[PDB]
């Protein structure tokens, strides 16, 4: 069973005998966000000016799906500004696409889980 | 500024406008103007030039100064600051 709002869940469902070994799916970190960008940029032709470590330092409160939207929209901007026939995605296309993809996490949602984390409930 | 010049050039093609008006000064005063309101400024300046001499041929600059005082932007400055801070 998977859920994203576990405060609503019943206490009798979370008992020894019903549902045990609760596992937490961590919102990502810097070493973790570098590995998501290598999976997405595997097929894409990347120029040798792009450094993926500098993009992951500026990226904060991103989910996994928002990293996929950043690589999708920076690839579409290279087709727009360099014609229909182009083999180039540069570093400046990634920084120009940070103005139109916004983070979808905050400290209000993130500290909810790490509080239930702390007993209270889970 | 380039989009508002194309909206003004479509409306100045039909109306008899004198050569005394300055287009660059009108572009600067119509900041935060929607595209439907630039049609309404050009329509009202033609009606105000008709009132001071039914038989009118050309529109002066003084009609445009009075027409911009009547038609205002509907968008307040709170929504202007929010939609520029959302892109940053």
């Amino acid at each position: 069973a998977a859920t994203n709002r576990p405060d609503v869940l019943d206490t009798a469902l979370l008992r020894p005998g019903r549902l045990d070994k609760i596992i937490y799916i961590p919102p990502p970190d810097h070493k973790g966000r570098l590995s998501i960008l290598k999976v997405c940029t595997k097929t894409m032709p990347i120029g040798p000016d792009v450094s993926l470590e500098n993009l992951a330092a500026e990226t904060c409160f991103f989910s996994g799906a928002d990293l996929r939207n950043l690589c999708t929209e920076a690839a579409l901007l290279a087709l727009q500004e360099n014609g229909l026939d182009a083999t180039t995605v540069k570093q400046e296309h990634f920084l120009k696409s940070l103005k139109t993809v916004k983070p979808s996490l905050s400290c209000k949602d993130l500290a909810l889980y790490e509080n239930l984390f702390k007993k209270e409930g889970f | 500024a380039a989009t508002r010049r194309e909206i003004f050039k479509l409306q100045f093609h039909s109306m008899p406008v004198s050569n005394e008006v300055d287009l660059d000064e009108l572009i600067l005063q119509t900041d935060a103007y929607s595209g439907a309101e630039i049609v309404a400024v050009c329509r009202e300046a033609a009606l105000l030039a008709l009132e001071e001499d039914i038989q009118a041929n050309l529109i002066m600059k003084r009609h445009f100064t009075q027409a911009l005082s009547t038609v205002t932007p509907r968008i307040p400055e709170s929504l202007r600051r929010f939609y520029e801070d959302y892109q940053e």
